[PDB]
RNA sequence: GAGGAAACUCAAAGAGUGCUAU
RNA sequence: GAGUCCCAUAACCUUUGUACCCCAGAGUGAGAAA
RNA sequence: GCGAUGAUCACCCGGGUGGGUACAAAUGGCAGUCUGACAAGU
């Protein structure tokens, strides 16, 4: 079936990580090159997008002026770049460099909204083709653990152990040889579940988390007749949550 | 770090000691205890001196 | 006013060539403006002699922002064609440089003609 | 025998009173100097009467100039008319410089200028304490004005233009070359993308942006109309026979067909490639327009691109001007920019670069008619060698 | 020696806001406020730090006679972190540069030039740093410019004539603090070239007395300039006694 | 004897700094 | 029980392939052509 | 009908070896995919 072809994840994910390098170079560009117009922004506002923004709504500190950044900013930020641009140490531009400049920031807000769209790709992808583990584990961590593998199969064949330490190997190959301490976490980090845990806690969902994970994968992966609906993950999440509770409870301290 | 990388290690021991590197150098005289605040960096060449000095 | 400025007089370009003209028999003379910028950044040149009347004068107009940032004294002279003749060489000069010797055998005349020169500047 | 004092801050003027007089013969005594240190016995010396800030960045410039030259602007005018008493007797004015006295005196006969040291001192004072004598009235921060109205008055007088700035030609410089991986990059990515839905067409047009267009046009193989190969046959030349071959190819083709969510992707990712070339070759075009403008001498002497990745080299158009003629020769060497008898050319060439540099970088408004000259030099010599 | 792909060990130095990179040889080094390029050729070094990648710059003491004062073994330099410094004689970003360096960006550097030629280019560094001010003007008349100068911590003076003493007292009178900071680069050939170098230095150093500057240091530049010294003093209004 | 850990703990002092201390 | 957090989506080395190179450098400084 | 606005300037037997810069590929190397019954409460 068309909507079940892992090759796609591999690809988005890959994408994905190429746009927030290209994205995040062109911001720094239209930082220095309006920097040299009006270089206070950069320390007001440090999102790219919203700097973008401000250049589309305003392109000279004279519309500053009369221009409201409501949308864009809050009110205190938005009266600070006012304030900066009439006490601005840039020099005025011609239309020639304002057209190119604002051209720049069309071209930024135009990658921020791809960027966007190819996340939500990216989600409806996985919860077509691993439903479970995206109950489970999330999308932004199961695609890289499945580009990882290179296969739903692959991972599919990882267990849970390897799983759990998936992106950890130079610091584990590294480490049992020179009889030396070993990872916990791997690439399972930034799941979400793993946040909510505390201290030491932390490898232990860890472990479980991963344990699971094996369970909902090789459900998602071989499954001849598997229903896209994460049943078997929702029910695993649940485990873990309850797993997490009576953990995260125990105090160590003396009451 | 107090792992104190062994590279690390060795390389502040080569320069505690780097009277004996070259017999034809002979620097002044320092102690050179180890400071408890140091980085490693690289020095890079600028693009005019590529054949002299890189 | 003028981009090629201070512009010596008809006298105080009398000396100046005589320092250049006897600079070269002793070997003391770098002659051209690429010499004068080497010797610039080498920081071994006295003084710099350029032609006003070169063609463009924009040519070697760059040589006194080097000149004035190491704070060597420089002055422009009204013809080119007489200053080879000073120089020695068979083409026209645009530009010359006086090399650093303390040993050099005319220490007082150089420092004479430097001497006015900063006056002038 | 001061009255009062006038202090000009880069947001306005301030004037202010002596209530008190420090003692001049023991001026330079310990004790009154700490003073003027101290805000607590200073405070008891002066007070602030009035403040008039500037009405915007330009009038604050005019002044700046007007008080380096010692006139009285029309702002200063009325500041001190407002303040200063008329007056058988002068009323004493504190300023801090004497060349501003005389044209005080000229507007207002009825008024004395003190600039002793004296006066230097409650000046120092002033100056001293800054925001904190203002007394809660808004006087902004000074130190971020100097910095803006110091950075004004510096271009003034040596009449900075941005018609000598080169920057923009270093910037779009590595713009143009950094749009020119990313199109290649996604465009590859496109490739692969729309190459596993029909992998044979990838073969058929090898050029990038061409593919993306007739992806854009052909989402579906299966889709194949006669004026659909009319239409993509409109789409570059039928001289290669593409146009038959994409028929022929999408009725028989291994390729499996993707989800329509899967399509949408390849077009919108093909439509962010498009732009990028199409913004691509409108920086371009904007890269040899300021070229000519900025440095005409080497735009002509070796071409606009050229010419601009040597000023990225050097750093500035004014670096390379000062660099010598072999320096700028080593200077393109690492990308044969210039490139036996071959490199008597490139060292020939060098100069010719190095000269124009001169010619365009200290040139008010740089002209062409050396440059082409100076190439005419050199293709006398590329044919006599 | 201090080759490319080479790497040192930087580390801090006495004076706050200066360090060296140790290594085969040794370098005085200066962290950058503008990364990514160098100013007037120098070298610069690269260190990735948690990974951010900061950079230095490394001094040259034959350029700058700062830089020099600084490893002839200055006692006091007050120019450091968070202060407020006046340079005369800002004829490029040679030495403005480090200087900009070593204030920071709490700092600031007021850069004082007569010539429009320089001082094109000390506006063009002068923007990359922030913290940089460049007053391109006279400064044997500072009432033009006291408009754009507030107080400065310390007052530092590389500018090249005779009447340089003049020059530093209203400077140092108009913007200096009480107890501030004076360091003067003084050329004996510039003010008088018939008298020994060494006789102009005691010379100058009476001057700044009677300015109510009581001189703290002198050092001879040796070996990277001859005939120079840099003077160290402290403003002291109430009294050099 | 030399030390270590914890703090909205309890004290004894030193230095500097800030805020109309009018 | 156990260093995710130094990009195994990677770095480095080896082999193969493609395209270019075998000048001085803080470059020299009056010859060249006949 | 020149020129200081700048002249001049590794190896072996026409042929093969030595070395250098940049990019691409390798299912080539480093390189070997953590452990396994206990834990928590009264």
């Amino acid at each position: 079936s068309a909507d079940k072809v892992d090759v796609m994840i591999i690809q988005a994910i890959a994408l994905l990580d190429d746009l927030d390098k290209e994205l995040n170079t062109y911001a720094m560009r239209c930082k220095e090159w309006y920097g040299w117009h009006f270089p206070e922004l950069a320390k007001i506002v440090t999102d790219s997008v919203a700097y973008a923004r401000i250049i589309l709504t305003m392109g000279i500190r004279s519309k500053a002026s009369e221009t409201d950044l409501s949308e864009i900013l809050p009110e205190e930020i938005e009266e600070r770049v006012k304030t900066a641009a009439e006490v601005s140490m840039g020099t005025e531009i011609t239309q020639t460099d304002l057209d190119n400049i604002n051209a720049l920031a069309e071209q930024i807000v135009e990658f921020a909204a791809y960027r966007e769209q190819l996340s939500n790709y990216l989600s409806a992808r996985m919860k077509a083709i691993a439903p479970n583990l995206t109950q489970l584990v999330g999308e932004l961590v199961g695609a890289r653990l499945i580009a990882h593998s290179g296969s739903l199969i692959s991972l599919a064949k990882s267990p849970a152990s390897t799983i759990q330490i998936l992106g950890a190997e130079k610091a584990l190959f590294r480490a049992l040889k020179t009889k030396h301490d070993t990872p916990k976490y791997g690439l399972l980090y930034h799941a979400s579940l793993v946040g909510q845990a505390t201290g030491k806690n932390k490898g232990k969902i860890a472990r479980v988390l991963a344990a699971k994970a094996a369970v909902s994968l090789r459900y998602d992966a071989l499954a001849e007749d598997r229903d896209d609906s994460g049943d078997i993950g929702l029910e695993s999440r649940a485990k873990v949550e309850n797993r997490l509770s009576q953990l995260e409870g125990r105090d160590l301290r003396t009451t | 770090d107090d792992n104190m990388r062994r590279e690390v290690q060795r390389d502040l021991l080569l320069i505690k000691h780097r009277a004996a590197l070259d017999p034809k150098r002979h620097y002044k005289k320092q102690r050179w205890e180890v400071p408890e605040r140091f980085a490693i960096g690289t020095i890079i060449e600028d693009k005019s001196e590529f054949y002299s000095s890189r | 006013n003028p981009k090629a400025f201070p512009l010596a007089d008809a006298a105080l370009t009398q000396q100046i060539l005589d320092v250049v003209q006897q600079a070269a028999n002793l070997r003391q003379l770098k002659k051209g403006a690429n010499e004068a910028t080497k010797t610039l950044n080498r920081g071994i040149s006295e003084f710099i002699i350029m032609a006003a009347d070169c063609e463009p004068i924009e040519i070697l107009l760059h040589l006194p922002l080097l000149c004035e940032d190491k704070n060597v004294p420089y002055v422009f002279v009204p013809s080119r064609v007489a200053l080879g003749r000073a120089c020695g060489v068979s083409r026209p000069v645009i530009a010359a440089s006086i090399t650093t010797n303390d040993a050099s055998a005319i220490k007082t005349q150089i420092y004479a003609v430097k001497d006015k020169i900063e006056t002038l500047l | 025998p001061i009255e009062y004092l006038l202090f000009e801050e880069p947001t306005g003027y301030a004037v202010f009173k002596v209530k008190l007089q420090q003692d001049d013969i023991g001026s330079r005594l310990k004790e009154v100097q700490e003073q003027i240190n101290d805000f607590g016995a200073f405070t008891k010396l002066i007070e602030l009467v009035s403040f008039a800030p500037f009405k915007g960045a330009a009038e604050a410039l005019e002044n700046a100039n007007d008080i380096s030259e010692g006139l009285v602007s029309e702002s200063l005018k009325a500041i001190l008319d407002l303040n200063l008493p008329k007056a058988k007797k002068n009323i004493t004015l504190a300023i801090s410089d004497k060349n501003l006295g005389p044209s005080i005196k000229e507007e207002f006969p009825y008024v004395d200028c003190i600039s002793n040291e004296l006066a230097q001192d409650l000046i120092r004072g002033v100056r001293l304490h800054g925001e904190k004598l203002f007394k809660g009235l808004q006087s902004g921060d000074l130190e971020r004005a100097q910095l803006g109205l110091g950075h004004a008055y510096s271009r003034a007088k040596v009449k900075f233009s941005v018609q000598k700035n080169d920057n923009h030609i270093i910037q779009a410089i590595a713009l143009l070359d950094q749009l020119d991986k990313d199109i290649n990059t996604f465009a590859m990515r496109v490739k692969e993308w729309y190459g596993w839905h029909f992998p044979e067409l990838a073969k058929l047009v090898p050029d990038n942006y061409t593919f993306a267009k007739l992806v854009l046009f052909i989402k579906d193989k299966a889709s194949l109309n006669d004026d659909s190969l009319h239409d993509l046959a409109a789409l570059l030349n039928e001289d290669s026979g593409i146009a038959q071959r994409v028929i022929d190819n999408a009725r028989i083709s291994m390729g499996q067909d993707i989800s329509e969510t899967d399509m949408e992707n390849v077009c919108v990712f093909a439509q962010r490639v498009a732009s990028l070339a199409d913004y691509r070759r409108q920086l371009y075009d904007y890269l040899c327009e300021k070229m000519h403008t900025v440095a005409p001498n080497l735009s002509e002497l070796i071409g606009e691109v050229i010419g601009a990745r040597l000023i990225s080299h050097a750093g500035s158009l004014t670096n390379l001007s000062k660099q010598a003629a072999s320096t700028v020769q080593i200077l393109g060497a690492e990308k044969a920019l210039f490139r036996k008898n071959k490199g008597r050319i490139s060292r020939y060439l060098a100069n010719k670069c190095s000269m124009a540099s001169r010619i365009d970088n200290y040139s008010e408004e740089p002209s062409n008619v050396f440059g082409s000259v100076l190439k005419k030099q050199v293709e006398q010599r590329l044919e006599f060698y | 020696g201090a080759r490319g792909g080479a790497k040192v060990v930087i580390e801090p130095h006495r004076h706050a806001g200066v360090y060296i990179a140790r290594g085969k040889e040794d370098l005085l080094v200066t962290k950058n406020m503008a990364p990514g390029e160098s100013v007037y050729g120098e070298k610069r070094i690269s260190v990735e730090e948690p990974p951010t990648k900061v950079e230095y710059r490394v001094w040259n003491p034959f350029r700058s006679k700062l830089a020099a004062g600084i490893m002839g073994g200055l006692d006091e330099l007050f120019i450091a972190p968070g202060k407020k410094v006046l340079y005369l004689g800002a004829a490029s970003g040679t030495s403005v540069s480090h200087v900009s360096d070593v204030v920071g960006p709490e700092g600031v550097v007021y850069a004082v030039e007569f010539s429009h030629r320089p001082g094109r280019e000390l506006i063009s560094m002068a923007k990359k740093r922030p913290n940089i001010i460049p007053i391109i003007e006279d400064a044997r008349h500072p009432q033009k410019y006291r408009m754009l100068i507030g107080m400065v911590d310390c007052v530092f003076a590389d500018v090249a004539q005779p009447d340089q003493a003049r020059i530093i007292a209203l400077n140092s009178h108009m913007f200096l603090k009480d107890q501030g900071g004076v360091v003067i680069s003084i050329k004996a050939n510039c003010i008088d070239s018939t008298v020994d170098a060494e006789t102009v230095f005691a010379r100058e150093v009476q001057k700044l007395r009677e300015e109510r500057i009581k001189p703290l240091e002198q050092l001879t530049l040796e070996p990277y300039e001859r005939d120079h010294c840099i003077v160290v003093g402290r403003y002291m209004r109430s009294g050099l006694k």
